[PDB]
């Protein structure tokens, strides 16, 4: 997940922080999520009223290799 | 008579047809000397050196007589792929050590070898305790039954959490989020290394805050919770107030770091522990400046038998999931040296001798480092229902907040464990099992859109 | 091999193996000692033992002797160190006698040896 | 981009250090440099986590250097604030700076070389417990540097049969004797004998000859009690001088034996063990120059420095640096002997450096060379391997130092002319001509692997 | 190199052009001498009895060497309305104070030179105190911010009431009075200066009856209170 | 006594001058430790008044030194010698290494006098 020749996050592009898909940039539900339990029209179920998510590969450092994205070992 | 002068040390130190005795202590290092030396005479250089050798001959030895005192280098092996490397093996009598010393041992059997002018490597790999010099120790504090009996936990894995990047912030901010963590679910919560006494927080009232938070989360739930308090120090009566007031106040646990801090500050810790019913922690820092290199220092399993005679209840030990085969093998070596109690000789997994502990308990591995809800099966499957899992930014990422952020992980824990009692194979189902279990937690959905899937 | 005497052998610490001092030697110290800019003074003692004490670790008696004048502030040739022995020795005949040296810069002494005995 | 700020103004304040790195191939320099800092000091460049003020807490690269002659070798330089220590404690700045950067990755290799402590952050610790003049003026001894012996053979004698050797070397004209390191308490022989022995013969030697002598008596122990209760017997009998292990012992015990031995007026011998596993390798560990400005700060009054004509590894210009950085007060910064910042020392005392390990007589002029008369001269086979014994054999070690001393003070040379100084000075001495007979042509030469 | 006699202070106290150094302590105290000397003669006698001086010339000092230990007057400026009023300013090197020591300081500062037949009036008016010698105090023993979090208390000022002359009291009297003002709404409660352990009230008792007071008007408001 | 009453405004200066204190008060304290007979007895001086000296420079010099200077000062016949007021423990010399030397100056001059002395 690094830029060529780069340790830099590719998703995030080096900000930590990517962009909600259930809303797609909006902050409202566009339908009612799992079943009777959201409706079409709150706050997105899960960013809740943000639009930000963190990035999975890089838990918001920007670069690879590291304390907080690699295994241990 | 004596005859001044220098001579050679492959004359009285290398003894080719030699039989060990059950009372001896053995060694194996990896060698390279420079060239023009034999590998017979750097071998029985590296035993002189050690035991009783000087340079000159002195007249002071006849009268002690030798042969009941000395170290000999008894067997030399070509390194198979190297061209100047080999394998040396060399045999301690025991009236030469001090009960109940891990500092002794230390600075006998590497002292000032390791930096003479005709080498140019060395590195020790294994080591052979007899069970008559591990009697004079203490070892673990408690042990592993009865710190599960202690708990009242049983069935399944721990598990913790660390505060991850969240400093200068004040004491009341740090036990509103242990309190949080806490009642979300977990077991165990951590500190972290670098954290000791500074200007933006002190000890006394961060302790003070920590103990406050602990009872009110275990009020609400009725299980027992615990918290890891740092009590690393510059000199040995600053240690000895913190574990004073830990125990004052009432806590079940403590932390000390034994490789920057000292083996014998942690044998009295450790000593102390054991009298006034403590549990101890582990950690290992600096360790890389020591056993990274492949040509060059000494090997981490060398250390883990050191750290199990001194005392101790958990450890370190890294992950082993991303490690492809070949290796991996070295590390399950190395956690059945901790575990176990008869471990037999095996040249694959990395074992040169045979290894008999007597009636001495056992140590709980941890592993951390980067871990998601999508790793639980493999951890499930590799280590055992004998470990404790750490996670860092998997539980204070969650988009909803921190107590929302534990129940996904117990979920999918209990789910893990649920599949495996039943038939089911854990390393094939894998992504599979976790999907049925979250379409029932609105929890473990959310968390299973920001982290993906395996492959 | 021989045997290293010990009866009656007392040492007087720096330059006490080498063979005996000659006046030459010694008027070679001095500049030695002038060329690196020190203070030369003199003192003198009619014995030379050694006292200690039961439980005081770094407590030592008879390591302080008497001053024969005052330090020779602003001095720039030798000569003049060496006529003021010869008046020492004339004054007590029955005491030992020493030359020392100091460094303004670290506070501490750079040398001492004995010149006279009785 | 921002763990590397090009421009910023180091303060007064901080303390610094220099890396030397290898990254892997590919991997851009100034984006390594920038993890190393991040990964040291908070694992992050973007700001996701804060909004809680930081920055306040957080390391920065600030100028990179490449290495002459090799194509792939840089120098890295990082800024911390002086907020994040504790005060008067080695421990937790050793695990702060150091203890998570040696495992990544992206690097394949890394190496500590120096580091800067600035004067607001030096004045919170004790230092040596007295230091380099106040030592002089206890002993009494001025203008020449000082002698010493080591016991052989290490393990294997009795208590009766150790005091017996330490009398008859004592008697001949040493200063100091010392145990080996690997002497603590074995069934073959405990510390409570070896004590009174060594007490009895150390009175009796000073009766006889008129001077003050010594000899170092090991206190490491197994746990702080029994280290502690070793050091109040010999304060009990009037022993001057005591030893301990700093790096198989710890930093917590040493820092609190030399708080005991500032109260109570005991003078501190430190040993060197296990050193050669972390500074031998010339791209990976940490050099010596760094933990013996650690030492200077924990406490301590001797320390070995190592020599260059022996038996184990040593180049000449590093040692006359780290030997001022060590004796000196205020030192400039010069990279032709591996000083990379200026250091400034607010008025502390200075530490004397030791040297030992395989030399003769024939090694007199040089080490008299190499260092000046403030420091001590060690020889344990040198001493109980002369053909006659051990007072033949301490008088000839002797006779060569006095013969050095006055020579060099008569204005002659050493490097040139030095062989002559001891065969002119064997004419007149019949023990120093044994000796020089024993050992004419054995000496030790081979490549230096910690080059520069 | 030793000249016996008696000599001016000027000649070795007064450094017209010095530069400051950053581990420096420096000071500032308002003057007025008699008739008769130099404003310079006067400032320079201050520094040097304060620091490394006497009356007639010593020879010990031809073996420590001064310039390294030494105070010196650096500047004197007149005072504007006044004809006999002048500021000086005295500079101090930082081995001549002991870590820790306020005693010590204000002992060295201050300890001698109010009293010269020489001045007619002295006051010292500031004190410059170099980051490298507060390193080595401890402080406040908490602070502010510490205060608040412990007594959870924030927005406002916090009030408060002190005993009036209500002496020769009963230790039951004050422990009345005391919890009838902490149960009004306040949040301390002081004492009196001039009472600490007399014929008509001893201490162990009025700390009896406080803490029983304290207690029993918590319980009422659910808020914390002290005295 | 005094703690309020020099800021009244109403006036513009003030100054205590005596008190007196009464028997049924004094009782209470200690007073000195021994007195002016008492130490007169244990030093054993009776006739004339007492002699002593103060040590210079002040701050500056090392401990050796400023014990042969004791010495030579107490050998020539005073009684007393004293530390100035400002020399308590400093970077250029601690306290316990200057009480030994001059508790060693101390006894090597009073074996030759043949008078008790101190500092
Ligand atoms: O144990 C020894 O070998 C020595 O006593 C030397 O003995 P000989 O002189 O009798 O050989 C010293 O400890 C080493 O020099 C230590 O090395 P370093 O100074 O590098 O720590
Ligand atoms: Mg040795
Ligand atoms: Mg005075």
């Amino acid at each position: 997940g690094t830029k060529p020749n780069s340790l830099v996050c590719a998703n995030c592009e080096g900000e930590g922080c990517v962009a909600c898909s259930q809303c797609k940039g909006g902050g409202v539900n566009l339908i009612d999520h799992f079943n009777g339990q959201f409706k079409a029209g709150a706050l997105c179920w899960l960013c809740r009223g943000k639009k930000e998510v963190l990035c999975g590969d890089c838990n918001g450092a920007g670069f690879i290799g590291g304390f907080l994205s690699t295994f241990d070992e | 008579g004596f005859k001044a002068g220098v001579k050679d040390y492959r004359l009285t130190y290398y003894t080719p047809d030699y039989e060990t005795k059950d009372t001896d202590i053995l060694a194996a290092f990896r060698m390279t000397p420079q060239p023009g030396v034999p590998p017979e005479e750097a071998g029985a250089a590296v035993a002189a050196e050690s035991s009783t050798g000087t340079w000159t001959t002195v007249w002071t030895d006849g009268l002690t007589s030798l042969d009941r005192y000395k170290g000999r280098c008894y067997d030399i092996e070509p390194v198979a792929g190297e061209e100047n490397q080999y394998i040396a093996y060399v045999a301690y009598p025991l009236d030469l050590f001090e009960e109940g010393s891990v500092t002794n041992m230390f600075t006998s059997i590497v002292g000032n070898v390791f930096g003479f002018k005709a080498l140019r490597a060395l590195r020790l790999e294994d080591l052979r305790i007899p069970p008559a010099y591990s009697k004079t120790f203490q070892g673990p504090p408690h042990g592993i039954q009865v710190e599960r009996d202690k708990l009242n936990k049983y069935g399944r894995p721990l598990l913790g959490c660390t505060i991850k990047p969240k400093l200068g912030l004040s004491a009341k901010n740090y036990g509103r989020a242990v309190y949080e963590c806490l009642r979300g679910g977990l077991d165990f919560t951590k500190d972290d290394e670098n954290v000791n006494s500074q200007p933006f927080m002190r000890w006394r009232d961060r302790f003070l805050f920590v103990a406050e938070a602990i009872f009110k989360s275990q009020a609400e739930t009725g299980e027992i919770k615990g918290h890891y308090l740092n009590a690393t120090a510059g000199t040995c009566e600053e240690m000895m107030k913190r574990a004073q007031f830990a125990r004052e106040l009432g806590m079940p646990i403590v932390m000390h770091d034994y490789l920057t801090g000292g083996f014998t500050a942690n044998t009295t810790l450790a000593h102390y522990c054991r009298d006034n019913g403590l549990l101890l922690h582990i950690h290992r820092a600096m360790h890389a400046v020591i056993d990274r290199q492949r040509n060059h220092g000494i090997h981490f399993r060398v250390l883990a038998k050191a750290l199990r005679m001194s005392g101790g209840d958990h450890i370190h030990s890294g992950t082993v999931v991303g490690k492809l085969e070949g290796e991996r093998e070295v590390t399950l070596g190395f956690v059945d040296l901790l575990r176990d109690d008869y471990i037999e000789k095996d040249r694959s997994r990395g074992i040169y001798f045979t290894q008999d502990w007597v009636s001495m308990p056992g140590v709980l591995p941890v592993a951390s480092g980067g871990i998601h809800v999508w790793h639980m099966p493999a951890l499930t499957e590799i280590f055992g229902d004998d470990s404790v899992l750490q996670f860092g930014g998997g539980t204070l990422g969650h988009p909803w907040g921190n107590a929302p952020g534990a129940v996904a992980n117990r979920v999918a824990l209990e789910a893990c464990v649920q599949a495996r009692n039943e038939g089911r194979d854990l390393a094939r189902e894998g992504n599979d099992i976790i999907r049925e279990a979250s379409k029932w937690s609105p929890e473990l959905a959310a968390a299973c859109e920001v982290w993906k899937e395996i492959k | 091999m021989q045997v290293w005497n010990p009866i009656d052998n007392p040492k007087f610490e720096t330059l006490s193996y080498l063979p005996p001092l000659t006046d030459n030697q010694i008027a070679r110290e001095i500049d030695y000692m002038l060329r690196n800019k020190w203070i030369p003074c003199l003192e003198f003692d009619p014995s030379g033992t050694i006292t200690t004490l039961p439980g005081q670790p770094g407590y030592y008696g008879g390591r302080y002797w008497t001053m024969w004048k005052l330090p020779m502030f602003g001095c720039n040739n030798a000569g003049y160190v060496l006529r003021e022995i010869e008046h020492c020795k004339n004054a007590y005949p029955g005491c030992f006698i020493r030359v020392l040296g100091f460094d303004n810069i670290r506070q501490v002494q750079c040398c001492a040896f004995i010149v006279h005995k009785p």
